């Protein structure tokens, strides 16, 4: 959840918001180790429930999200239903565990390609065009993340937009991401320069991946 | 002496606007068929399966014409080569259908088949069903028959399945056409077409358009 003024500005200027619970357990092995564990349900529940209690009156918020990259655990299904019960006015989405689990109203993959399948075991990233028509599938698809804009990037961006415009159930996505997470450091003469991972003696680090 | 007056055009022609040569005449076989007065007038064969196709029930509905009699029987026997695999015998008289009763002139036979050899375009396993109309004492009146392929065709979850597996149709449309004989078909030409089709990885044909 963002600084409260963010929603006020989105209400007034006009932007659709996905408001997202502060839950990410990316580094766990497997990713759902905590989210499938009932002992972590209390802690997870408060990150979801308290977000809804704070932000449910903002018109800019159109979609709730259970968090990010925490696999798919029974705790997600429980909190999905909690939101659906408390606030019927907004769809709930969540990408973890393969982007099309029972904890999501929207097929919301990250970095699924337009035409190319990436058939990873357990959590495949189908071509988005293919994903829509999988046997029994009926939901809209909106990429929670796509077109990773790291450095000299956004190659193939037009391929997404051609597809979004051709397929009714391909309803767009959220580019990753808005702003480089570089930090200011200063040389011996006080001149500022942009620093990334590792530049503060931080180790292990993931270098320029913050930008 | 038979006299046949064949009209090239009819009100039927309005439903026969296929993209093909427009021809006319007696272009398929003519035959004479002798049936007894008490006769098999119709029969339907159905094959239904358990979830893993390890068990099947062959269901054969048989209709008769002629005088109904207590001594009348139908036997449906199923053969795999020269081996009889199943047989059912029953008198006429179907189950109750509505307030007025059932079909006195019909009978349904149900035969169990364990581990049926399944029919597909890959392995066209066939059984032979023989439908005997006879007396209780075993005097044959007449027999009809057909080739039986044990297979289930269904659409589930948006997929066309044959024997529980999703088909990939390598198909072609085929008109009945011979460059010398027009729209008259012979066995040799039919067999030639099928061999060429399968040799070129086709598994399906559409009878375009009749
Ligand atoms: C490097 C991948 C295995 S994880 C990948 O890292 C990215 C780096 O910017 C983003 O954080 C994405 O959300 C994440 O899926
Ligand atoms: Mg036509
Ligand atoms: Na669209
Ligand atoms: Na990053």
């Amino acid at each position: 959840p963002n600084h409260p003024l963010w929603y006020t500005l989105c209400d007034r200027y006009g932007l659709y918001v996905v408001d997202e619970a502060n839950i990410e357990t990316h580094g766990m092995v497997p990713m759902n180790r905590l989210t499938d564990d009932p002992r972590w349900l209390p802690a997870m529940s408060e990150r979801v429930t308290r977000m809804v209690q704070r932000d449910r009156n903002h018109p800019s918020v159109i979609i709730w999200s259970l968090g990010d990259e925490s696999g798919h655990g029974a705790n997600h299904d429980a909190l999905y239903r909690w939101i659906k019960s408390v606030d019927p006015s907004r769809p709930v989405q969540y990408e973890g565990g393969g982007a099309d689990t029972t904890a999501t109203d929207i097929i919301c993959p990250m970095y699924a390609r337009v035409d190319e399948d990436q058939p990873f075991p357990a959590v495949p990233k189908w071509s988005i065009k293919k994903w829509l028509s999988l046997p029994g599938e009926t939901r809209p698809l909106i990429l929670c993340e796509y077109a990773h804009a790291m450095g000299n990037s956004l190659g193939g961006f037009a391929k997404y937009w051609q597809a979004f415009r051709q397929y009714p159930r391909l309803q767009g996505g959220f580019v990753w991401d808005w702003v480089d997470q570089s930090l200011i450091k200063y040389d011996e003469n006080g001149n500022p320069w942009s620093a990334y991972g590792g530049d503060f003696g931080d180790t292990p680090n993931d270098r320029q991946f913050c930008m | 002496r038979l006299a046949v007056m064949v009209l090239r055009w009819s009100d039927g022609s309005y439903l026969e606007d296929q993209d093909m040569w427009r021809m006319s005449g007696i272009f398929r076989d003519v035959s004479l068929l002798h049936k007894p007065t008490t006769q098999i007038s119709d029969f339907h064969v159905a094959t239904r399966f358990n979830d893993d196709f390890s068990r099947a029930v062959l269901e054969a509905e048989v209709q008769m014409c002629g005088e109904l009699r207590d001594y009348l029987r139908v036997t449906v026997s199923l053969w795999q080569g020269e081996t009889q695999v199943a047989s059912g015998t029953a008198p006429f008289g179907g189950e109750i259908i509505d307030e007025r009763g059932g079909y006195a002139d019909r009978v349904t036979l149900r035969l169990n088949v364990e581990n049926p050899k399944l029919w597909s375009a890959e392995i066209p396993n066939l059984y032979r069903a023989v439908v005997e109309l006879h007396t209780a004492d075993g005097t044959l009146i007449e027999a009809e028959a057909c080739d039986v392929g044990f297979r289930e065709v269904r659409i589930e979850n948006g997929l066309l399945l044959l024997n529980g597996k999703p088909l990939l149709i390598r198909g072609v449309n085929r008109h009945e056409h011979h460059p010398l004989h027009g729209q008259v078909m012979d066995e040799q030409t039919m067999v030639q077409d099928i061999l060429l089709m399968k040799q070129n990885n086709f598994n399906a044909v559409r009878c375009s358009h009749y």
